């Protein structure tokens, strides 16, 4: 709320400063008058909650009756027609706001950062998990002979992703305490790509895992040529080649930069960016996820249509895939469609129960990768017995 | 995901 009437001084400030004539200062001016007297009633952040009658609460309040008062100097001046007058003395208040008062502003509300610490934990929290669940995953299928499944094998490819995905969060809990980037262009450049990279990987193996299940299932002969191991790391080498289509591209456009006291990760779309930002938006929402949902779907939809225990087998198996792959979706289902809203309907992106909302769901998109070692240890009994085998 |  503070901010926001700060910023309306700052803007009809410069407004006074490129204006040609008495009646659009004085709007102005007038407007500043009402953003200081709102801003006045406020209580910030470095005065979280002092005394409402403490020294340092008396005192900022003092600088804005000060600066009230300096709008209605300003305000006399162009009232009478004195333009200039009135310009000049618009410039000696920018000054006085700044000498005053600007001590005041600039922190971090107490909200703001449990939030923060509450992301941290979460954050953590899906670190430990995921980063260890996944080590093992990927560590139980190369060194146990016993678990070369054609299914596995794109499941090696996930706890891949998910584990890369899961070592960048500590990075980006630290970014968000301590509200800066610390950690150097490269590494920026490695988390985001990283990023993307597991969001398709992810989804494309997730397809392809159904792709599976479906020529298993439907075309169990002709299956028997294409469903070896050997022919899934090719497929898992091709996910992520045609993968890195997007995420090398990311990889070079994400850039280091300073921004308003502090250092900011982020990409850098050719000009105009807002529009190829929507680009690339649009697409990550269609091709990383309606597009192969209808695949996977279709695949599904499909599969509606031997021995003992080999039919009892695939039926575990198959339900295990439509869990992670249904379990996938809720998770990012969530943040996809919020990032479209986002980007496309203009919401209120400000407020405590809006920001935290989708914070407290981007959250959830990375919890998948905590979640999947869990359920595949819970659905696959080899995982089962192996997880609680090592201890 | 996602980010400025
Ligand atoms: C949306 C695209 C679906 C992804 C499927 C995939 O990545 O498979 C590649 C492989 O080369 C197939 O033979």
């Amino acid at each position: 709320d503070l901010e926001d009437n700060w910023e309306t001084l700052n803007d009809n400030l410069k407004v006074i400063e490129k204006a040609d004539n008495a009646a659009q200062v004085k709007d102005a001016l007038t407007k500043m008058r009402a953003a200081a007297l709102d801003a006045q009633k406020a209580t910030p952040p470095k005065l979280e909650d002092k005394s409402p009658d403490s020294p340092e609460m008396k005192d900022f309040r003092h600088g804005f009756d000060i600066l009230v008062g300096q709008i209605d100097d300003a305000l006399k001046l162009a009232n009478e027609g004195k333009v200039k007058e009135a310009q000049a003395a618009a410039e000696q208040l920018k000054t006085t706001r700044n000498a005053y008062i600007q001590k005041y502003l600039g922190a971090r509300s107490a909200s703001s950062l449990a939030l923060a610490i509450a992301i941290t934990a979460l954050y953590s929290a899906v670190c430990a998990v995921g980063l260890l669940g996944n080590v093992l995953v990927m560590f139980g299928i190369v060194r146990y002979t016993k678990m070369k499944t054609a299914t596995n094998i794109y499941i090696f490819n996930l706890a891949l992703a998910d584990a890369l995905a899961t070592s960048t969060l500590p990075f980006q809990s630290a970014k968000y305490l301590m509200e800066t980037w610390p950690f150097g262009e490269l590494l920026c450049k490695a988390v985001l790509s990283i990023d993307y990279y597991n969001m398709f990987t992810s989804i494309f193996t997730l397809t392809m895992m159904s792709v599976d299940r479906y020529i298993a299932v439907c075309h169990p002969v002709k299956a028997l040529d294409f469903r070896t191991p050997a022919k899934a790391k090719l497929i898992n080498i091709c996910i992520w080649v045609l993968a890195s289509g997007v995420g090398v591209p990311i990889m070079v456009m994400a850039v280091t930069r300073p921004r308003d006291g502090a250092v900011v990760c982020m990409l850098q779309f050719p000009s105009p960016s807002w529009y190829w930002d929507t680009v690339t938006k649009i697409c990550v929402f269609l091709f990383a996820f309606v597009v192969p949902i209808l695949i996977i779907t279709v695949c599904y939809g499909l599969m509606l249509l031997g021995s003992k225990e080999k039919d009892r087998s695939l039926r575990r198996i198959t339900r295990m895939v439509l869990v992670v792959v249904g379990a996938f979706v809720v998770c990012w289902a969530p943040i996809h469609i919020f990032v479209i809203v986002w980007t496309l309907v203009d919401i209120d992106r400000r407020d405590p129960l809006v920001v935290a909302a989708l914070h407290l769901c981007i959250a959830l998109g990375y919890a998948n990768s905590s979640l999947n070692p869990v359920l595949y240890a819970f659905l696959d009994e080899n995982f089962k017995r192996c997880f609680r085998q090592l201890c | 995901y996602x980010f400025f």
